[PDB]
């Protein structure tokens, strides 16, 4: 009747992440297990103990239990040994901790053998804690046998050195420094906005004592200028409560000073200190206090109880510590590479009629013809030796010249195999020769391309893949990059050759044309503009000329032809001395595009010159990622992010976070990992801190695992019984009681409350955790501190958003416009596992509608919303709410449009009590749904609210208030384009199938219409809008 | 002038995404301020012709000009008088990418899934390894210090024996893990190449089906499907 009466016969009824369990295949323990502890004697003595007992306890009763078996004598006292045992990493680890719980070992199997210590440096050989927090053993770093490696490690502790010293040179003030960096904005000249919040310059601060009783705590409520320094509020404070009858002016006066440098400002309720002289409306809580409209509560501290609280550092160095025979311009002959044979390439034999391999020379972007090696022995054994020929001197590949490649089967059925990608310099700038065995990296899902040249170069660690076997021309010497003062000298030559030639070509007379500022107009434009070779010269041409628009530096190195040494000799000296420029101009130098190190370098400097602390922490997780283009392991941004992590503890938290989030990425693994292992080695005392939130997630990763794959298909009920259970155990006590939110580490964590603990609705089984606030002053800020831990979801496509969100409210702040948007907090820790801070008294529309749902069988009243709202605000309050509502919607409404969001329904968008609107789970990002639109519309409901619930809302003085703001922001953001482009940019390596390559950031120009005049824009803005809303969006301008 | 490859305002990123899978010619052109082979602007008032120009390096070498500038592709695809019909036929073509893609993605995961799963075995093995070495050390180590105080054959000696056995006939269970694990991994290792082998086959169906299918989208004159 319906399907034609037709059948289908095929059809019938029928993410990952090495095990966090305590046993191999096991993911909870038992109570009671069954432990196999081996003696020196012989003896498999057998022992059934308690899953989370102490190996103390254990080894004070094998003990007991060993007199009882054969040679009892041999048997020494206690203390002299100790245990070890193979663990689900294959390692053998020996246990120094016997307060460490059975289950906490994640042994492979459950047996202990008993051996005396080894290795007089125990607390040496206790460096596992690096190793635990780390990921994987330093052992098996020490295994690694790659001379970059080994150099990597022994090397790079020249940074740790300099980093330790800086820390203790002006102990303990700068130790204090190091641990609890002040957190300031970027400049303390205030917005006029914020301006008119406080009254002609003042601000009333609460200052907070606990004096004698030290139980009882006392304000000192009082009025000071926003400028005032934290020194001269101490002062004011000690004034205000020492003041008295028989105290008289000059006597009071005196006292101050003495009491006056003893004390220290921290904020209530979370370890945040202000210990640098900077305005107070410069720290963050201070400008936050003002926006929210509330009154700041710091507390005078005890200076020397702060610095009891700071324990020695004690950095220690780790157990690990030619004649240049012919340079390379030396070198006379073509580049030649021999392919040799391909070995695991698996196919279809019937599918596919033939296979080759497909190489070329690349500096990002190809400085010669790619050439392919003849398609042959398809079927299987493929073994072509033909050497391929490439049309360039030797002498004119540049230094960070890369081979890339792949392996293609096939009229047009070209479609990639396999691919790689080699340096064609060794890390010592030496040109390599030789065989090459290399092993190819599977294609990623997005890419039609035959060669992927942004692939990361080096050969896949994965042994069991395609293997492709190489010869690198010999030239009778091992050849060398020149030294820097030899290009030189060619830049020279070549310059004072130019002068002599009469004719003029396509590309370079003397005579520098007004006309021709065309620079100054190519210079501002955005990244992502194609240039054309006509500019390529026509830049090229003037390149003296640029060095007065240091802006351009970069639109000027894509113009260079990197093939021609010449040019490149004379471009190295530009660069060699050209002008510092802004961070943000600098940063787009750190990614895929320039790989040069000359380049980079220069990059950096702007960054080490000009790059405050504030800002690198809002760039942070570009400039980690951009680690994957840079060349060696040993490299100056490297090192630059290496100082600035020891240096400064806050941006070392989050270094160290973000490199152990990829650490599942095999690309990354190493170089990643022997970052964290120099970092770990020179942190501090830190590193017993993240080891607890180490373990403390581990803890989490594996419970969340038992509910999503064996608690599956059980009612909530039974899981929230199983939860609690298994938090309420010891190891769960231990291991989440007491630590610092990797979300923010100010925020202090202790004593879970399980009251308050549960799995939310979503079939991800996000834990929704409660944690008591430690801090005296809990009141003052928030007593309970609660973030979800959701393992299943992959927040980095939402980190980015967030961080963007972020990034569009200062702009707009620092422009006047004051559009407030909830760039919540989220930190990816791992593969597809994170946390996410939770905002209180904020719901979802859909929530406020079945909150306020008459009797049934209707649409909800577009008006509930507005209901809802006008309930929570009832006053002078109502108007500030609609308001902070509306400033709110419209820049999410910028925002949204310009990055292409998620559709927005009312399950992802969320209103505040006080009145204000955020967005969340954005999801992906780019239009990716293809495969130019609105994701956020205004429904009718929202409007209402705008137009403080007047009917036909659309024709009010509120909206045409609203409009202004989105042209005003809409408008405001297009001016920074730049450095959204870039951000997105560098992002590029972070395997995000949202940026797969540089057509996908795309989108964002279309969006931002960077091709079209700004007026324009705004009318194009205003068209979409229009289109999308169905009406209201039309006639507007400037005055 | 149309001149068949001639795109008119098509935007700066779908020459390029037109460009999408080439070995070619196209051509492009702020109206204040351009073929693409290398983006090359031109000039009508770049460095004697405009349609003339383009048959004028149609068939001759761009060296004069410059030396890096030593295929038209811009088929309208003819190759069904009803827009809905060769739409529906398009649509049809297109009902397979939508279905060829699913089976494309359905594979990349499992290939991912069993690509983890082969270390998670691989590094299993190395564990089992090192576990089982120990227990030949221990077994070693009883037979200097068992045979040492043998000098009975009174009781204690014949009791010590059997428990010392267990050992061996422990080791054999794990060997026998091992072993277990082992014939697994060959079956995932096999399992894996079969992923890959398949992949190599949707792979570029799927790009031909996507290639007329767009052809024949952009074939009509006004995302339905």
């Amino acid at each position: 009747s319906y399907y034609h009466h037709h059948h289908h016969h095929d059809y019938d009824i029928p993410p990952p992440r090495p095990s966090s369990g305590e046993l191999w295949g096991i993911h909870l323990m038992p109570p009671r297990i069954l432990v196999e502890c081996l003696l020196p004697n012989g003896m498999i003595v057998t022992l059934e103990c308690l899953r989370e007992a102490t190996l103390i306890t254990i080894k004070h009763e094998l003990f007991k239990e060993a007199r009882k078996y054969p040679l009892h004598q041999l048997l020494q006292d206690e203390s002299s040994y100790i245990f070890v045992s193979v663990t689900q990493e294959a390692e053998r680890e020996e246990f120094f901790d016997e307060t460490r719980r059975l289950c906490d070992l994640r042994l492979f199997q459950p047996f202990l053998k008993v051996i005396e210590p080894v290795g007089n440096r125990e607390e040496k050989i206790l460096n596992r804690e690096i190793g635990f927090a780390i990921g994987m053993p330093v052992c098996e770093f020490d295994m690694v046998k790659d001379p970059e490696v080994q150099d990597f490690r022994r090397n790079i502790l020249n940074v740790c050195k300099e980093a330790v010293d800086l820390r203790d040179l002006n102990s303990p003030h700068s130790r204090a420094m190091y641990v609890y960096p002040p957190n300031v904005e970027s400049s303390p000249e205030l917005p006029k906005h914020i301006y008119n919040k406080l009254d002609k310059g003042q601000i009333i601060v609460v200052i907070w004592v606990i004096v004698s009783p030290n139980n009882d705590k006392q304000k000192y409520t009082l009025k000071i200028n926003h400028d005032c320094v934290p020194e001269q509020v101490i002062a004011e404070a000690i004034r205000k409560k020492t003041r008295s009858m028989l105290l008289s002016s000059e006597q009071l006066k005196l006292c101050v000073l003495e009491y006056q440098g003893k004390y220290i400002l921290k904020v209530c309720g979370c370890d945040e200190y202000f210990l640098e002289k900077y305005p107070l409306s410069q720290y963050k809580y201070i400008r936050s206090c003002i926006m929210l409209g509330r009154m700041p509560n710091l507390m005078l501290m005890a200076k020397e109880s702060l610095y009891s609280q700071l324990p020695m550092d004690c950095f220690t160095m780790p157990s690990y510590s030619e004649t240049s025979t012919k340079s390379l311009w030396v070198i006379n002959s073509a580049l030649r590479i021999k392919i040799l044979c391909a070995t695991y390439v698996n196919v279809n034999i019937r599918d596919i009629d033939k296979i080759y391999v497909r190489t070329g020379i690349y500096h990002g972007g190809e400085p010669l013809c790619d050439n392919v090696n003849t398609q042959r022995v398809p079927c299987s054994n493929p073994r072509w030796n033909e050497w391929l020929n490439y049309d360039i001197y030797i002498p004119d590949l540049p230094r960070a010249a890369r081979l890339c490649l792949s392996i293609c089967s096939v009229k047009e059925e070209h479609c990639p195999l396999a691919w790689g990608n080699i340096n064609l310099f060794d890390y010592t700038d030496t040109l390599v020769s030789g065989k090459m065995a290399l092993n190819l990296w599977p294609v990623p899902h997005g890419l039609e391309d035959l060669l992927n040249p942004i692939g990361v170069t080096g050969s896949n660690p994965n042994k069991e893949t395609p293997c492709l076997e190489l010869e690198f021309d010999w030239f009778s010497s091992v050849v060398k990059f020149p030294d820097m003062s030899v290009i030189e000298e060619h830049a020279n030559w070549s310059v004072s050759r130019e002068a002599g030639f009469s004719y003029s070509h396509a590309g370079l007379n003397e005579l520098r044309e007004n006309d021709k500022e065309q620079l100054k107009a190519i210079s501002t434009r955005d990244p992502l503009s194609e240039i054309t070779e006509q500019e390529k010269d026509f830049l090229w041409s003037h390149r003296h000329y640029c060095v007065t628009i240091p802006e351009i530096l970069p639109k000027l190195l894509l113009s260079v032809k990197w093939n021609s040494r010449d040019e490149v000799a004379q471009m190295y000296c530009l660069v060699k001395d050209w002008p510092p420029i802004k961070p943000e101009q600098a940063m787009e130098l750190l990614d895929c595009n320039y790989p040069d190190p000359m380049v980079r370098g220069f990059a950096v400097r702007c960054l080490e010159k000009y790059l405050t602390d504030d800002k690198l922490s809002q760039y942070l997780i570009q400039l980690v990622q951009v680690l994957k283009y840079e060349q060696y392991l040993d490299n100056l941004l490297v090192r630059f992010l290496l100082k600035k992590a020891l240096t400064n503890q806050r941006i070392g938290h989050f270094f160290f976070w973000h490199l152990k989030s990829e650490m599942h990425n095999k690309t990354v693994s190493q170089r990643f990992g022997l970052l964290l292992e120099s970092y770990c080695r020179a942190c501090g005392m830190y590193l017993k801190h993240l080891n607890r939130q180490v373990e403390a997630m581990e803890k989490l990763i594996n419970l969340t695992d038992i509910l999503k794959q064996e608690k599956k298909d059980e009612t909530q009920k039974v899981q929230m019984k199983f939860l609690v259970e298994q938090m309420r155990r010891p190891d769960f006590m231990d291991a989440l009681q007491g630590f610092l939110s990797p979300l923010n580490p100010a925020h202090q964590l202790g004593n879970l409350r399980l009251e308050e603990c549960r799995i939310m609705s979503s079939a991800k089984r996000p834990l929704w955790l409660n944690w008591e606030n430690p801090d005296i002053m809990s009141e003052l800020l928030f007593q309970n501190n609660e973030i979800i831990f959701k393992n299943g979801d992959d927040l980095r496509q939402d980190m980015l958003t967030l961080q963007i969100i972020r990034i569009m409210e200062n702009i707009w702040q620092n422009q006047g416009l004051d559009l407030r948007m909830l760039p919540y907090g989220c930190l990816s820790i791992g593969d597809c596992v994170g946390l996410i801070e939770v905002v209180r008294n904020s719901h979802t529309i859909m929530q406020i509608q079945c909150k306020g749902g008459l009797k049934g069988a209707l649409q909800f009243n577009s008006h509930t919303l507005h209901q809802w709202l006008k309930d929570k605000n009832k006053g002078e309050i109502y108007d500030a709410a609609i308001d902070l509502f509306t400033r709110s919607c419209a820049g999410y409404c910028v925002a949204t449009f310009i990055l292409g969001i998620g559709d927005r329904h009312n399950s992802n968008i969320m209103v505040k009590d006080d009145g204000q609107l955020f967005h969340i789970d954005f999801g992906h990002f780019l239009d990716h749904k293809k495969k130019e639109r609105v994701p956020f519309v205004l429904t009718q409901d929202f409007l209402i609210v705008i137009s403080k619930g007047a009917q036909e809302c659309t024709k009010t003085r509120e909206f045409e208030r609203f409009q202004e703001m989105c042209y005003k922001a809409y408008l405001a953001i297009r001016q920074h384009a730049n450095l959204f482009i870039n951000l997105f940019s560098m992002m590029l390596g972070s395997g995000m199938p949202e940026l797969q390559s540089f057509d996908d950031i795309a989108y964002i120009r279309k969006t931002l219409a960077l091709d079209k005049t700004e007026q324009e824009a705004l009318e194009y803005f205003m068209k979409q809008m229009n289109d999308a809303h169905h009406g209201g969006w039309t006639t507007k301008m400037d005055w | 002038q149309d001149a068949e490859w001639y795109w008119g305002d098509i935007s700066r990123e779908e020459v390029n995404e037109k460009l999408r899978d080439t070995a070619t010619f196209l051509v492009r052109d702020t109206k204040m301020h351009t073929l693409t082979l290398k983006l090359i602007k031109i000039f009508h008032r770049f460095s004697t012709f405009v349609v003339e120009l383009i048959n004028h390096y149609r068939n001759e070498s761009l060296a004069q000009y410059n030396p890096k500038l030593d295929y038209p592709v811009s088929k309208y695809q003819q190759d069904e008088d009803n827009i809905e019909a060769v739409g529906k036929k398009l649509h049809e073509y297109n009902t397979q990418f939508q279905e060829k893609s699913r089976e494309y993605d359905r594979l990349y995961e499992e290939y991912t899934r069993t690509s983890q799963e082969i270390q998670m075995k691989r590094t299993a093995i190395e564990a089992f390894n090192e576990t089982i070495k120990i227990f030949e050390e221990q077994c070693q180590t009883q037979e200097r210090y068992s045979k040492e105080y043998i000098e009975k054959f009174e009781k204690e000696i014949q009791r010590i024996m059997h428990n010392y056995d267990k050992l061996k006939s422990r080791i054999s269970e794990i060997i026998d893990s091992r072993r277990r694990l082992e014939e697994d991994l060959k079956k995932q290792a096999a399992e894996y190449r079969e992923i890959d082998k398949r992949m190599n086959s949707i792979k570029p169906d799927l790009i031909q089906l996507r290639k007329t299918r767009d052809q024949y989208l952009m074939w009509l004159t006004q995302n339905e499907w």
